[PDB]
RNA sequence: ACCAAAGCUAGCUCAACAUACUAAACAAAUACAAAAAUACACCAAAAUAAAAUAAAACAUUCACCUAACAUUAAAGUAUAGGA
RNA sequence: ACGAGCUACCCAUGAGCAGUUUAAAAGAACCAACUCAUCUAUGUGGCAAAAUAGUGAGAAGACUUGUAGGUAGAGGUGAAAA
RNA sequence: AUGUAUUUUUAAGAGAUAGUCUAAAAAGGUACAGCUUUUUAGAAACGGAUACAACCUUGACUAGAGAGUAAAAUCUUAAUACU
RNA sequence: AACAAACUCCUAGCCCAAUACCGGACUAAUCUAUUGAAACAUAGAAGCAAUAAUGUUAAUAUGAGUAACAAGAAGCCUUUCUCCUCGCACACGCUUACAUCAGUAACUAAUAAUAUACUGAUAAUUAACAACCAAUAAACCAAAACAACACUAAAACGUUUAUUAAUUACAUUGUUAACCCAACACAGGAGUGCACCAAGGAAAGAUUAAAAGAAGUAAAAGGAACUCGGCAAACACAAACCCCGCCUGUUUACCAAAAACAUCACCUCUAGCAUUACUAGUAUUAGAGGCAAUGCCUGCCCAGUGACACCAGUUUAACGGCCGCGGUAUUCUGACCGUGCAAAGGUAGCAUAAUCACUUGUUCUCCAAAUAAGGACUUGUAUGAAUGGCCACACGAGGGUUUUACUGUCUCUUACUUCCAAUCAGUGAAAUUAACCUUCCCGUGAAGAGGCGGGAAUAAAAAAAUAAGACGAGAAGACCCUAUGGAGCUUUAAUU
RNA sequence: CGAUGUUGGAUCAGGACACCCAAAUGGUGCAACCGCUAUUAAAGGUUCGUUUGUUCAACGAUUAAAGUCCUACGUGAUCUGAGUUCAGACCGGAGCAAUCCAGGUCGGUUUCUAUCUAUUAUAAAUUUCUCCCAGUACGAAAGGACAAGAGAAAUGGGACCAACCUCACAAACGCGUCUCAGAGAUAAUUAAUGAUUUAAUCUUAACCUAAUUAACUCAUAAUAAAUCCAGCCCUAGAACAGGGCACA
């Protein structure tokens, strides 16, 4: 019975799971885009979302200061977090990270792998799944429906 | 416990040829509109992702060559440009990476 | 109880004779009182006297 | 259709003859803890064969059982045997 | 015939026992290294043809242990468990 | 006597000598055993007693897509008024 | 009536069942002598025919793609983060498994990546550390333990003098390693000097978070009510009463660590002595033994069997034994007596015991309840005094009984993690197996049926669990009996 | 005997009735309550502790009751090992000794990865205790009812976290909370009507009869709209399945 559980079991326990997530978060903050197992990236998504929120509280906030000190193992990333990631995420509310499932690892384990990336980074854009153009048959019929609806009012 | 009798080939075939054990056909297979290679509808294209990953690896190698130390991370934003490009007014004041390769078609200025 | 292996394990060879003393008309009254006095440890509260045998291996013995 | 199956050869065995019987190689080192050139010693020795078995047990007995006299008969005879 | 390189006991040559209470190096006391293996749980074709974890006893002595040698089966050796 | 052809010796011989039930005559036990010990007879179907070792019918070869028979298939009552 | 056989007729025949044993006629496949040469005939020979020996060898199947095994994360590609701490060298031992380059389709890593563990080629360990590195006579009792000076158990470790010791660079050998013994790259076994990290490494291949299992943490009220036992666990880790052994210690490597053995102490016996034990010792000694410190003691007996005495006689701290029958004081008993046999007739002590059965002997304390425990009574007619009897301090992973404290032992379990478990990828065993197209009930039957009989049930295949059955698997029952089968041990067995 | 693993317990229990209670009755030396026997009825239960390895047995407190058996005197490929049933060691006895004990004491390895059969949740309650009935009927008084109706609980079935408690996850869990039923039918046993046997007689004589146990069936309750299923969540789940993805 695992009803109402949000945290999946990783590593050698709760503390090892926290340490693994901390290492993943440090790597994500340092490189602005990392890849891991799908479950690990899925769990790290929320922590990365909350880290930007904490950084948006300001540099002088002691709680956010100690949170960054604990999480960002490499101490040169804390100034980066508070002066690059936080300032560039100001008008955005919760659209800080993007997660996409990549093909399985070429190793024999054939793990389900995902890539997480902070938006607005200085990296080549991933092959995002783009929707069809409005000039398609179905979308053009839908545009006709929309035009009729607009003309009806 | 030990088996009582040897299981015949009829039983063995009926056991290990059941549709539950057979590999199911995947009907989410599609071709990538960009490169024409095969990909799944919910999974990013392997070819394009490999291109992006190699470009990212080269960019990161250059930006780490810029920083001679392990704990020397930029405190400002970063911008990468290719041969034949100049930083704009909105791109100045940031750390700059310069590449000898020309700008790829998929990589947009922005 | 005792060492007899499977024999003692699964053979009913312990004998027990239990009978009421007050209504036992086959024993004289003074004798009944004397037994009730001297062997009160072997008599329970319902007046039933109990004797048991375990020594012999045979049930009839 | 996989897994597979089939070759005829290497060679062995039993005898006979036979010179007469520990093959070849032995440059160096070889019983120092072998293949280790080189210092005052010790070197050496012999004393019955036994039993597993048979006698339906087992005590006396039980051929052959790592000692030349071979073959045809005498003869499985005289004898020796808890006879 | 071959076996004391494991083990039982000796023979030469060496090496170990930190800290604490004690006039004590007292076949004393607590507890380490170290040596044994009381109890339980796993293990039972296992890590292992006798182990792991927890927990236990001794821990300056009739103590452990390294090297070399000896006692060989009708026997050796044995603080007798045949 | 009669109906049948078997019996006795001669010369080679091996197996077996660790057995069950039924009917009958007895003994022991408990006038008990799918009990044990003696004597007479029988059996050990591919049919019957639903299944079945011993109970019954049956002088056991082969082919038939012929026939006649044998032992054998639901066993009996369930009843007591006397004003 | 009918239906109903290995019975009997009908139509043709090659014209009557069978275990052990017995007889006969043929015959499969080889070699040889003659025929034959699209593979046969007559004769003579045998290594002359396999559905069966828990048969031997080789390959294969079921169990089974099951149990089981591994690589910390990100990355700019070997750089940074998260954790645990058996590391360096020498001795012994293994021999190149060490280093560089190149390759891994396959072979080795229990899987990949690649490579200290596979393949090929080329190089290497350079002595000052270590091995080999004087004899012959004489002076020499006086410990090592910071050694001042002492104890008993009396203690390895050295110089000087005198005679000869080739005399003259550079000799020979071990120098790698991730390693040794355990069938394995095994959670095991391994001596010594240093420090507890300044050196070594990674518990997780990736997911989900079913049952059951192992490990850990926490728990309302109760606080041993669970159980053979307070085994395990616990915020406690204390005080006591008995049995057995005085105590430290040793023992059945691999089911028994003890109440067993040994032990200081006490007793016996056997020896008046010299060059290998005893012993380089001499009865206050040395062996063969018993019982166990200490305290109270060890009562009777040489009738039997041993030993000295070669016969008498002595020995029990030698092997061992220490009584009946009947009546009696005033009722229970018997101080006492008569008689008989003995070598003496069981003394002291203790006592329902670790002590045959009766036994849960009787009684008191402990508990609400006790075949438990302790204290008393005691013929125990089978207790008993060095095969030792009684108490006592200390002691004991020995065996029993209580008082609190303690707690998931339990009332009555629950929650969460890790290893497990299920899914994906890789590698991939074992016992077992006559063939199974492998149901339930009743009856039957070599006397407990999935296979028979009479009835019910019945699309076929997976995956995960529980173990009622397959008289389940494992070991030609270790209990019992037989074998004119063994072996150990003891003798009053028989030959010696 | 080329193995059918052997006592007590832990867990789970299947069945028989020769019934302990619970239910319906008959006779009583049954006035009433306690009682003693006899018939029918097996859907459900049949306690907690001390001593003993104990089955038994003795005792304490209760209960409506602490039933008798079969089941390899059930169940060790589920468990326990205290005793029995190996090898060690004592005490008493036998044997000169080795050894012997249904004579006692301590200690003493309990293996299995499931091949096949089999199986892996629909319900439609039960029983005690209090108030009246009533100190009423019944009785010389002491004593003392049945039935009917109101409630409290306990067991068991099925469920759930508003609060308490376990609880450092949003959940799970009990020690916490909610619910639990109508009709027919009968066995034993009572009377109406009525012949054989013009009386009577409940009838293996008919007709309709009425009071009637437990079971057992049935009303009733649950599921009960087929072919979209890539991906993402789930109070749904081993895998497979199942419910959601328009508000926001
Ligand atoms: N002594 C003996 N034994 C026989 C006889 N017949 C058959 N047997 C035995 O019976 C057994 C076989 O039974 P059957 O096959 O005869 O039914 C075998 O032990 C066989 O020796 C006979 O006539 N005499
Ligand atoms: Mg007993
Ligand atoms: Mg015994
Ligand atoms: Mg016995
Ligand atoms: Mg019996
Ligand atoms: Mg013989
Ligand atoms: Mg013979
Ligand atoms: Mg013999
Ligand atoms: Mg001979
Ligand atoms: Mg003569
Ligand atoms: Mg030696
Ligand atoms: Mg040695
Ligand atoms: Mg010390
Ligand atoms: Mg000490
Ligand atoms: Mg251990
Ligand atoms: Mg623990
Ligand atoms: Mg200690
Ligand atoms: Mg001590
Ligand atoms: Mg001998
Ligand atoms: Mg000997
Ligand atoms: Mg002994
Ligand atoms: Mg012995
Ligand atoms: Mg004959
Ligand atoms: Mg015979
Ligand atoms: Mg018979
Ligand atoms: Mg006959
Ligand atoms: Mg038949
Ligand atoms: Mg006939
Ligand atoms: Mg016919
Ligand atoms: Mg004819
Ligand atoms: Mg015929
Ligand atoms: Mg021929
Ligand atoms: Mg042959
Ligand atoms: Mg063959
Ligand atoms: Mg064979
Ligand atoms: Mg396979
Ligand atoms: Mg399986
Ligand atoms: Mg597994
Ligand atoms: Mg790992
Ligand atoms: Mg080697
Ligand atoms: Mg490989
Ligand atoms: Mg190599
Ligand atoms: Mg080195
Ligand atoms: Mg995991
Ligand atoms: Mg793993
Ligand atoms: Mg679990
Ligand atoms: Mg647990
Ligand atoms: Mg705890
Ligand atoms: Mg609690
Ligand atoms: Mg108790
Ligand atoms: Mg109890
Ligand atoms: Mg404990
Ligand atoms: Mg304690
Ligand atoms: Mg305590
Ligand atoms: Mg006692
Ligand atoms: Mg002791
Ligand atoms: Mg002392
Ligand atoms: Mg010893
Ligand atoms: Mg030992
Ligand atoms: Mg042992
Ligand atoms: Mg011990
Ligand atoms: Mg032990
Ligand atoms: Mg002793
Ligand atoms: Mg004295
Ligand atoms: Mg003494
Ligand atoms: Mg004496
Ligand atoms: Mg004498
Ligand atoms: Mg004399
Ligand atoms: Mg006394
Ligand atoms: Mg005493
Ligand atoms: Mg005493
Ligand atoms: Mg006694
Ligand atoms: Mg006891
Ligand atoms: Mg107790
Ligand atoms: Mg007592
Ligand atoms: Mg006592
Ligand atoms: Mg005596
Ligand atoms: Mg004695
Ligand atoms: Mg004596
Ligand atoms: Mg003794
Ligand atoms: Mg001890
Ligand atoms: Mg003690
Ligand atoms: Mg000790
Ligand atoms: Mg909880
Ligand atoms: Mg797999
Ligand atoms: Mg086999
Ligand atoms: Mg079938
Ligand atoms: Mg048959
Ligand atoms: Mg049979
Ligand atoms: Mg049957
Ligand atoms: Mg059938
Ligand atoms: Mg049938
Ligand atoms: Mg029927
Ligand atoms: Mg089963
Ligand atoms: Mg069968
Ligand atoms: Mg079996
Ligand atoms: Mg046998
Ligand atoms: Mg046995
Ligand atoms: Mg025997
Ligand atoms: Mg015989
Ligand atoms: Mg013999
Ligand atoms: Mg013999
Ligand atoms: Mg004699
Ligand atoms: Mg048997
Ligand atoms: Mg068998
Ligand atoms: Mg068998
Ligand atoms: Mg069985
Ligand atoms: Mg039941
Ligand atoms: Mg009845
Ligand atoms: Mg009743
Ligand atoms: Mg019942
Ligand atoms: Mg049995
Ligand atoms: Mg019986
Ligand atoms: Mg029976
Ligand atoms: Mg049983
Ligand atoms: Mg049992
Ligand atoms: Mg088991
Ligand atoms: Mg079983
Ligand atoms: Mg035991
Ligand atoms: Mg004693
Ligand atoms: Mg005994
Ligand atoms: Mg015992
Ligand atoms: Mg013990
Ligand atoms: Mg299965
Ligand atoms: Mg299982
Ligand atoms: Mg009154
Ligand atoms: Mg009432
Ligand atoms: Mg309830
Ligand atoms: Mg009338
Ligand atoms: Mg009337
Ligand atoms: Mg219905
Ligand atoms: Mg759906
Ligand atoms: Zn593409």
């Amino acid at each position: 019975i695992s009803h109402g559980r949000v945290f999946r079991r990783l590593g050698l326990g709760p503390e090892s799971r926290i340490h693994l997530l901390q290492n993943l978060l440090t790597g994500l903050v340092r490189h602005e885009r990392i890849e891991a197992s799908w479950a690990r990236v899925d769990e790290l998504r929320g922590y990365a979302e909350k880290l930007i929120d904490y950084g948006k509280l300001g540099d002088t906030n002691e709680r956010a200061m100690r949170m960054a000190d604990f999480w960002l193992t490499e101490k040169d990333l804390i100034p980066k977090l508070f002066q690059v990631l936080a300032p560039r995420f100001q008008g955005q509310n919760g659209g800080y990270t993007r997660m996409l499932q990549i093909p399985n690892r070429n190793e024999q384990d054939r793990a389900k792998m995902a890539v997480i990336e902070y938006k607005g980074n200085c990296l080549p854009p991933l092959p995002l799944p783009r929707r069809d153009s409005n000039l398609t048959l179905l979308n053009q019929l839908l545009q006709g429906l929309r035009q009729d609806q607009e003309a009806s009012s | 416990a030990a088996p009582k009798n040897r299981r015949s080939i009829e039983v063995n075939r009926c056991r290990r040829r059941n549709p539950q054990k057979l590999i199911k056909v995947k009907n989410n297979i599609d071709v990538c509109p960009e490169c024409g290679h095969l990909k799944q509808k919910h999974i990013l294209c392997g070819y394009c992702y490999e291109k992006v990953r190699k470009e990212t690896a080269e960019i990161r190698r250059q930006m780490g060559k810029q920083e001679g130390g392990p704990f020397r991370a930029p405190t400002t934003e970063t911008v990468v440009l290719y041969s034949g490009e100049t930083p704009s007014e909105q791109d100045q004041g940031k750390r700059i990476i310069e590449r000898e390769r020309k700008r790829p078609s998929w990589f947009t200025q922005n | 109880s005792g060492p007899g292996g499977q024999n003692v394990n699964k053979v009913n060879s312990k004998a027990e004779v239990r009978f009421h003393l007050a209504t036992a008309e086959w024993i004289a009254e003074p004798v009944r009182q004397k037994i009730a006095i001297t062997h009160k440890n072997k008599i329970n509260r319902l007046g039933e006297l109990i004797l048991t045998s375990e020594s012999s291996r045979y049930q009839f013995r």
